[PDB]
């Protein structure tokens, strides 16, 4: 059923699963009109769907011609995050297939479900994990690629880099997250400790900067602490 | 006006005809129930003094042959029969209506309650939900499951409902994954009323067989059944003006004679706040929702 702490080392078993966020999938800037009403633009998004094991992201962009002349965009995003995956899934070959879709909020359940009805046999799940999948868009080559489409597109990313020749895929996952986290709770600083030395590049085949082991760990530390640190600022603690 | 007589009453049994009900004591010198009308499905029920687990009963229609109950003590239910010797029914009857051995079948003559809750219920296709095709009669209990139930397991004791699934491929045109599950229009008038039920009548008439036997015999799957087929109706756009009508009029006589007591079991809230509140057709409901506001506001 859903998934939770309980069961966090299923992610990286050998069972080809896919987690699947929809959250940057309609995206609007909200304005004054002339006469002083509101009204919405929207921008491109992006289906955020990774393989927790591989660190595979199919990252299918949503060009805003997509919402040309269409109504309830905000539950229409729902349906077209599932008919993308639905057409992703398909598109593999059958060993590649995901065993496990999980959604990464639940009102992505019944879409996804429908367009999956040919597959009775991929489990669609949801998740009481709060993942920072949100924050996508504060990698910024993925907000590049995003911003820059000018039609409906697919880009894969590797966004664990070359980190798997050195970490295991939990380990590689529990990083993404607490870098993810981060970003959504304070871009800025977050941005600022991944960047502040120039000396640490991020290769051209990359997202992130290229950290030794040592580096890694001082960045864990630095990013747990913006955490830590913004929750009491939050907080007042 | 016609008679379903007993052999005997020999254990203490609450017996139901249609809506009615009434207690006879065991060994009580009760043999059977006259005055039927004619000219519309029926059905009766037992509920055993000893155990009230198991409600059944038999669905039946006087035209269809001459029937009587006689108890037996080894199966411990009352059976319902045919008697093949018409002369021998006739002179049997006439005994007992001579004697005044019969409980009168109680229609006051303003009441249509039973008309309004059978008026699409045919024997027919009765006996096509309740496959037994040797009777004329259909017996149904409280556990009878339903097709749909076991495939979620004694496939000849089942209630053939119409399976419905709103997330099914039938349900579900290809590329119409988002119209079709967000207004069932499609599934309900090409797929259920023009290919399985071929008119409305049969489509309600299912629908108000399933609403008698969850209401009788608390049968949970029967209750799943017509709560589907509200639902599929309410949760399409296009449905017609007639149909949509005779619903509101269906509903209305249910949920009149429902009892109150058991209206915490028989009622699915979320169905019903759905239907009345949420769904296209939450405006097409009037008389069923002001009983339904007046009767069961707790529900709403
Ligand atoms: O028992 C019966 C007939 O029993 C009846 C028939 C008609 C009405 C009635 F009250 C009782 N026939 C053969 C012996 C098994």
């Amino acid at each position: 059923g859903a998934m939770n702490s309980s069961n966090y080392a299923e992610l990286f078993n050998n069972d080809i699963k896919l987690f699947v966020d929809d959250t940057n999938v309609y995206r609007v800037t909200v304005h004054k009109t002339f006469e002083g009403n509101v009204a919405t633009k929207a921008i491109n998004g992006c289906i955020f769907t990774l393989n927790p094991k591989t660190g595979h992201l199919f990252l299918k962009i949503i060009h805003t011609s997509v919402w040309a002349g269409q109504k309830r965009l905000s539950q229409l995003a729902k349906w077209k995050t599932a008919e993308e995956v639905s057409a992703l899934v398909r598109s593999l070959p059958k060993e590649e297939q995901p065993k496990q879709i999980i959604v990464t909020r639940k009102a992505m359940l019944d879409p996804l479900e429908v367009h999956m009805l040919d597959f009775p046999n991929i489990a669609i799940r949801p998740t009481e994990l709060r993942l920072p999948f949100s924050a996508a868009m504060s990698i910024d080559k993925l907000s590049d690629v995003v911003m820059k489409a000018t039609e409906p597109q697919m880009v894969l990313f590797n966004i664990y880099d070359d980190w798997l020749d050195r970490i295991s895929s939990y380990t590689a996952f529990s990083r993404l997250t607490l870098l993810l986290r981060a970003l959504k709770t304070n871009e800025e600083s977050a941005k600022m400790i991944l960047l502040s030395d120039p000396t640490i590049t991020i290769k051209s085949y990359h997202l992130w900067p290229s950290f030794t082991d040592e580096q890694w760990i001082t960045i864990e530390s630095q990013m747990r602490d913006l955490i830590l640190t913004e929750y009491g600022r939050k907080y007042n603690v | 006006m016609n008679t379903v007589p007993f052999t005997s009453a020999p254990i203490e049994v609450t017996i139901g005809i249609d809506q009615y009900s009434f207690n006879v004591k065991e060994n009580q010198p009760f043999h059977g129930i006259k005055d039927i009308p004619i000219g519309h499905v029926h059905v009766i029920h037992f509920q055993h003094a000893d155990n009230s687990s198991m409600r059944y009963g038999y669905w039946f229609d006087c035209r269809m042959g001459n029937f009587y109950i006689q108890y037996d003590p080894k199966d411990g239910l009352y059976k319902m029969m045919e008697e093949r010797d018409g002369a021998k029914f006739e002179n049997i009857v006439h005994n007992f209506k001579e004697r005044q051995m019969m409980v009168s079948y109680p229609k006051i003559d303003e009441d249509d309650t039973w008309y309004n809750l059978t008026e699409f219920v045919q024997m027919d296709k009765i006996r096509k939900i309740v496959r037994k095709d040797e009777n004329q009669f259909s017996y149904v209990d409280s556990s009878m499951t339903t097709v749909q139930e076991n495939e979620l397991s004694d496939p000849a004791h089942s209630l053939n409902y119409t399976v419905i699934n709103f997330k099914s491929r039938e349900a579900i045109r290809p590329g119409h994954e988002m119209e079709d599950f967000l207004d069932k229009s499609y599934y309900l008038n090409t797929v259920m009323l023009q290919g399985i039920f071929k008119n409305s009548s049969n489509y309600f008439g299912e629908l108000q067989f399933a609403f008698l036997n969850a209401m009788f015999f608390g049968n949970y799957g029967s209750s799943l059944q017509w709560h589907a087929m509200i639902e599929l109706i309410c949760s399409s756009a296009t449905v017609p003006k007639h149909m949509l009508d005779k619903l509101d009029e269906i509903l209305y006589y249910q949920i009149k004679t429902l009892p109150e007591q058991y209206s915490d079991i028989l009622l699915n809230e979320r169905v019903w706040n759905i239907c009345l509140y949420s769904s296209f057709q939450k405006n097409s409901l009037h008389n069923t929702e002001k009983i339904m506001e007046n009767k069961y506001p707790e529900l709403l």
